RNA sequence: CCCGUCGCUACUACCGAUUGAAUGGCUUAGUGAGGCCUCCGGAUUGGUUUAGGGAACCGAGAAGCUGGUCAAACUUGGUCAUUUAGAGGAAGUAAAAGUCGUAACAAGGUUUCCGUAGGUGAACCUGCGGAAGGAUCAU
RNA sequence: CGGCACCUUACGAGAAAUCAAAGUCUUUGGGUUCUGGGGGGAGUAUGGUCGCAAGGCUGAAACUUAAAGGAAUUGACGGAAG
RNA sequence: CCGGUCCUGGACCCAGCCGAGCCUUUCCUUCUGGCCAGGACUUUUACUUUGAAAAAAUUAGAGUGUUCAAAGCAGGCCUUUGCUCGAAUAUAUUAGCAUGGAAUAAUAGAAUAGGACGUUAUGGUUCU
RNA sequence: UAUCUGGUUGAUCCUGCCAGUAGUCAUAUGCUUGUCUCAAAGAUUAAGCCAUGCAUGUCUAAGUAUAAGCAAUUUAUACAGUGAAACUGCGAAUGGCUCAUUAAAUCAGUUAUCGUUUAUUUGAUAGUAUACUUGGAUAACCGUGGUAAUUCUAGAGCUAAUACAUGCUUAAAAUCCCGACUGUUUGGAAGGGAUGUAUUUAUUAGAUAAAAAUUUGAUGAUUCAUAAUAACUUUUCGAAUCGCAUGGCCUUGUGCUGGCGAUGGUUCAUUCAAAUUUCUGCCCUAUCAACUUUCGAUGGUAGGAUAGUGGCCUACCAUGGUUUCAACGGGUAACGGGGAAUAAGGGUUCGAUUCCGGAGAGGGAGCCUGAGAAACGGCUACC
RNA sequence: GCCGUCCGGGGCACGUUUAACGAUCAACUUAGAACUGGUACGGACAAGGGGAAUCUGACUGUCUAAUUAAAACAUAGCAUUG
């Protein structure tokens, strides 16, 4: 079937190479998951050794990580905005590794909200302006208050990703390779690499 | 082709067995264990071509079945078991600890020990690194796992392993002036004391090694097994001859006046 | 010349610029000494180039072979060809005879060659369909 | 001593209308078995199992279906390679010394030979320019 | 000093004719290019390439054959000389 | 030569042949621990020496009365409730590896000096 | 044994071939053939076609026995000896054969994996935040059969596991997060969650030039080993197993404890391997001088796939890569090597064939199972 | 006096060739992909059949209006004559 084997190709000189021998199955290739956005769906491989591999056919979720505050949630993938390698996977909303996605914000936004006690967004709509009181007048002990304090300071972060979480979506990437470990995860974009590719979708 | 072989011709076993040409077309193929087929020794070609106590495969398998041969002190019942360098045999049916240490000829001598010294081992240290749960362990030359091992000890040193308990009595750091049995190449058996140590970043470490008769010889660093603490202080009995290689005209005076 | 001239960000992997940091806003750089007493250009350490197959900047190692030539090709994008010159023994007639073999290596930012220089080369995986060779040192001709 | 046409016999190879023939490799295009992956599907078969008749809703799951992928094989065409037929044509060699002459070897009876170009039953002859391997190392 | 040659000798070379190079080569090596491997078939067939053509350059095989050939000696012969 | 003779062993003596080590204006890297072990530098080769490697069988070759021999890797001991020599050693050869040598044959250097030493030369700019 | 001899002429000396001469682990064939030892042998032409038979099976005290099997009465009324048939496990990927393909391919020597998988062997390694031991299938078996025919199997009734699918039993602390209340100069805290190991991410240790105004391994080298934090997972596995002995403590209850072993299990190491891989080296041919790049040719970035590296494949982007030091193409009556014959030296010729490596099983192609096969004494399809 | 543009000087600042960027406007060409359908699609219109050879005239061109368009005539080229 595929096959990875270089006999197959012309050497570096041009020629064209005799046939050597028969297909092994120790070269052998498969076809490709394209990973897609739905309710879950995953087939596990045989692979050499007797081992295991899995294919990520459709994901809801993923493990995703904020590198600045160390923190990781598993949270929703909205879908995918930007490939660098073909923008016909975006077109299909095809989920592979380095892939650019808009994730749910409501889990990073709660633990935000509960560890330093400010809000996001800084949208100043009526449910914005609402539910910044509403952070701002919950019920907390004098010791966690004092906590939050501490705290403070280091609760500025960037603008870029702050002004994010008036649309509810984060921009991530996608770090595993779904059509190999049968996970969809990754990191929240920050510093220039998000201004990087902020370029790249307005355009 | 399509997997792991399960044979081994007369005339592609190791030379050092001594097999002769004619006695078949197969050579007994170690099985997997603690020493690489090349530089082991089954039991099969122990009892059988060496010690002479079983005259022909079934009647060493006999002798196995029985309980009779220990390896390192625990009972073996493969006949193609791979005995290797500075390996004990017991057989306390008849009283007598064997240790697989090479001749200067290159073969593994008949070499008998008594039953003190047949309580323990050195072993070559391979590597130290760390495992699971950051426990630093030991892998010597016979494939053993030591955890908790003295810090100081490194690779190349050699351990003393208890052989009942398995673990390490004492060490030998390697440094010039340590006794030293070469385990491969031409100078196979030689015995001296390790006179410099010449190092090449990315390739292989040489080793020069000075004879009791003031030979020099250089060996790779992966040839050397370190054996004693200095010279003429080995931690084990050595064979017949102390590992002091003769020229093929000083043989044929030493047997001349040997017979007469 | 830019760093950031692909459809994906160039970075190192797993190397981690926390913004949320002090006033030192340097974008961190790792680097490795290659060994063998092969000496790290501080266009490496100092630079910014992106490069997963330089010895000192990506995640190449070397180890193997070490190998000399004159660069004959620098056409290609941080790969070059170098020439090797060799005598050949052929024992009938007790004489030589000259040949050459072309390698292709791959060169790293930190280093400038033209055609014609002498480049010191040390064996690294397989990083392309004919590249096994990485540059390491480079003397002007 | 000796050369060449012409005539007889045998053998070898060559050219040759036949868009000759046969075999094999590579390949364009078309068709395309089958497996694998995927997509639904849902024969029947267990209950997350709930239900006053049982309605559910959970799992497994065959045939089959969708789209891909690897792709045998066939048809057509092209090309390469190897064998082979052929009216007729033109050679070579061997055999015998058959017919015609006597071109060469003597200054071979016109010195011979080379290149070239014409001519001619055949050897050959003639022109132009060379060579001596000349029949002159010399006036 | 450079040339075109010549005369004598043969240390030397060669099968000899002869050769100051055709010597310094079985006492075998200063550098380097091209060419030949018994006589024919044959510089033919075929392919390529150059040419307007004539032709040039490159260039086989089947088959056939015990010699073909070089230099010299004695003789015989000559429509050669004395 | 001594002779030192139970063919054989020593300073002295003569020569010869190899290796050294210093001095001659003097190449032979350089520091720390203190020739071995731990750092910093290094014109590129070719060639040759030595070493390691080049599987076993085959080849050459040591031992050994297979009755001789081709072979084989056996075997031998006064006859053994066991003693005991062995199963050598060379060759491989281009490539790669380590090493000594620096003739022979290449290669580079200080000419618009952008040259070399200042070990603790005088400052200045930086970096850890 | 570093050797020559006959043949051109009337005779001579040469060039030169023809012929003679000897060997062949070099084949055939003719004639002849008493003994001993040793021993090749359908390679060459047809990797052409094959009747028939055999060539791969396997059980220990220790997985599963109500054979309506045999045997004996015995420590035994749960079984207990032996033991077909079946289920389960393992092997069948070794071996043996052949040399068609194959000309930088294979192969040889030499490297590398800091670029990977690895049944098995051998060492280590798991107290992790209904239990006196869980379910329901199925074979063998019994009896209803269908087909001309096969190592075809279908209904129906049973019944087991180290098969299949699930599931508890446990140290001592300690640490981290949230945190009602509280102290009230920032401490104390009830109560909640999280801890083993695997998986997948992200972020941190993983240091190491010598005096003045607390640890930290290896390598030549790493983002290595290992550890930590936040989470993640169609939730990996941390023994519902088997044989022999039956011991010790009394709180004499089928009380609590416990000896040698089988088999199994996660990870690391080891071993047997595998897959790629560096450098150098192949016969004839120019009547083969340019080849490769549509539709991967050379390189870059990202991905996919793979056990893993890599144009291995895809997308985008550059225009590269090889070559008179012979590329590319063609031929090979070409598997490569160790080696063989002959040999003064240098060489020439051969190597299908006892060993090593490769490839194939009529020709292609595709796969299942498995640690391992693109397997053919496995399957699927075409010719 | 108003509010703008005309000239024109004061310096703080802004351009030195990373304008490799922004703003506005604008024509139909080319290439690729997905989906889709009774596999249809240059959907009407428009629009070459092709190959192997022989005779003959080289070719383009010309003539028998009203039966012959051809191989006939002409032609460039060649040659001859005054
Ligand atoms: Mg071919
Ligand atoms: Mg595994
Ligand atoms: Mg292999
Ligand atoms: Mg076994
Ligand atoms: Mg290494
Ligand atoms: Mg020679
Ligand atoms: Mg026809
Ligand atoms: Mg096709
Ligand atoms: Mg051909
Ligand atoms: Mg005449
Ligand atoms: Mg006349
Ligand atoms: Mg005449
Ligand atoms: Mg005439
Ligand atoms: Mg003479
Ligand atoms: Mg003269
Ligand atoms: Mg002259
Ligand atoms: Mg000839
Ligand atoms: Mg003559
Ligand atoms: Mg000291
Ligand atoms: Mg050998
Ligand atoms: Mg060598
Ligand atoms: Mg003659
Ligand atoms: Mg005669
Ligand atoms: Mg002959
Ligand atoms: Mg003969
Ligand atoms: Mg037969
Ligand atoms: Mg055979
Ligand atoms: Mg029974
Ligand atoms: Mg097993
Ligand atoms: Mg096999
Ligand atoms: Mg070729
Ligand atoms: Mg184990
Ligand atoms: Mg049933
Ligand atoms: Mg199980
Ligand atoms: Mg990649
Ligand atoms: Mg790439
Ligand atoms: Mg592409
Ligand atoms: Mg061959
Ligand atoms: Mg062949
Ligand atoms: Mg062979
Ligand atoms: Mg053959
Ligand atoms: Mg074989
Ligand atoms: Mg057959
Ligand atoms: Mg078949
Ligand atoms: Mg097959
Ligand atoms: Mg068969
Ligand atoms: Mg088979
Ligand atoms: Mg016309
Ligand atoms: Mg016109
Ligand atoms: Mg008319
Ligand atoms: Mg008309
Ligand atoms: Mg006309």
């Amino acid at each position: 079937g595929i096959s990875r084997d270089s006999r197959h190709k012309r050497s570096a000189t041009g020629a064209k190479r005799a046939q050597f021998r028969k297909k092994r199955k120790f070269e052998l290739g498969r076809q490709p998951a394209n990973t897609k956005i739905g309710p879950k769906r995953i087939h596990s491989v045989r692979t050499r050794g007797g081992n295991q591999k899995f294919r990520a056919l459709r994901v809801e979720t993923g493990n995703f990580s904020w590198g600045s505050e160390g923190v990781s949630r598993k949270t929703r993938i909205a879908g995918v905005v930007y490939h660098p390698s073909n923008n016909e996977l975006v077109r299909t909303n095809t989920l592979t590794k380095s892939a650019v996605v808009q994730i749910d914000a409501t889990p990073f936004r709660q633990w935000y909200e509960n560890h330093y006690g400010a809000t996001l967004g800084k949208k100043k709509g009526g449910a914005h302006a609402a539910h910044a009181a509403e952070v701002a007048d919950a019920k907390r002990s004098r010791k966690v208050e004092r906590k939050l304090a501490a705290r403070s300071g280091a609760a500025a972060i960037e603008s870029a990703v702050d002004s994010q979480f008036g649309s509810g979506r984060l921009y991530a990437v996608i770090s595993s390779r779904p059509g190999q470990s049968g996970r969809c995860d990754g990191y929240i974009l920050e510093g220039e690499e998000l201004a990087f590719y902020l370029r790249r979708l307005t355009a | 082709a399509r997997g792991p072989k399960k044979h081994l011709k007369r005339l592609a076993a190791p030379s050092h067995w001594m097999l002769d040409k004619l006695s078949g077309t197969y050579a007994p193929r170690p099985s997997a264990g603690p020493h690489k087929l090349r530089e082991s020794l089954p039991l099969v070609v122990f009892l059988r071509n060496r010690l002479k106590y079983a005259l022909n495969g079934r009647e060493v398998k006999a002798i196995m079945m029985q309980q009779h041969v220990q390896v390192d002190g625990k009972v073996r019942t493969d006949t193609t078991y791979p005995a290797g360098f500075m390996d004990v045999i017991t057989l306390e049916a008849t009283n007598e600890h064997f240790r697989l240490v090479y001749d200067v000829k290159g073969k593994f001598a008949v070499h008998r020990i008594s039953a003190e010294e047949a309580a323990y081992k050195l072993g070559k240290v391979k590597k130290v690194q760390l495992g699971k749960k950051g426990v630093p362990y030991v892998v010597t030359h016979d494939g053993r796992t030591i955890r908790y091992p003295d810090p100081l000890i490194r690779a190349n040193d050699t351990v003393k392993i208890d052989l009942a308990t398995g673990k390490i009595d004492d060490f030998i750091k390697f440094d010039t002036g340590r006794l030293v049995m070469v385990t491969g190449g031409r100078n196979l058996g030689r015995v001296g004391v390790i006179v410099h140590r010449e190092k090449h970043e990315g390739g292989f470490d040489l080793v020069h090694i000075k004879d009791a008769l003031e030979n020099t010889f250089v060996t790779r660093l992966s040839n050397v097994f370190v054996i004693g603490t200095e010279a003429g202080k080995p931690w084990v009995s050595l064979p017949k001859g102390k590992g002091i290689k003769l020229s093929i005209s000083e043989e044929r005076d030493r047997r001349r006046a040997q017979q007469g | 010349l830019t760093v950031q001239s692909e459809r994906a960000f160039q970075k190192q992997p797993h190397i981690f610029t926390n913004p949320k940091a002090k006033a030192n806003k340097k974008t961190k750089r790792w680097y490795k000494d290659v060994g063998l007493g092969f000496k790290t250009p501080k266009a490496a350490i100092e630079g910014s180039y992106i490069d997963k197959k330089c010895p000192f900047a990506g995640t190449v190692s070397i180890r193997g072979k070490i190998l000399t030539g004159t660069v004959v090709s620098t056409k290609m994008h941080r790969t070059i060809i170098i020439r090797r010159d060799y005598l050949h023994y052929v024992p009938k007639y007790n004489r030589y005879e000259k040949r050459h073999k072309n390698v292709a290596a791959h060169v790293s930012p930190a280093f400038r060659v033209e055609e014609g220089d002498v480049v010191t080369v040390g064996q690294c995986r397989p990083i392309s369909k004919t590249v096994r060779f990485n540059v390491l040192k480079v003397s002007a001709g």
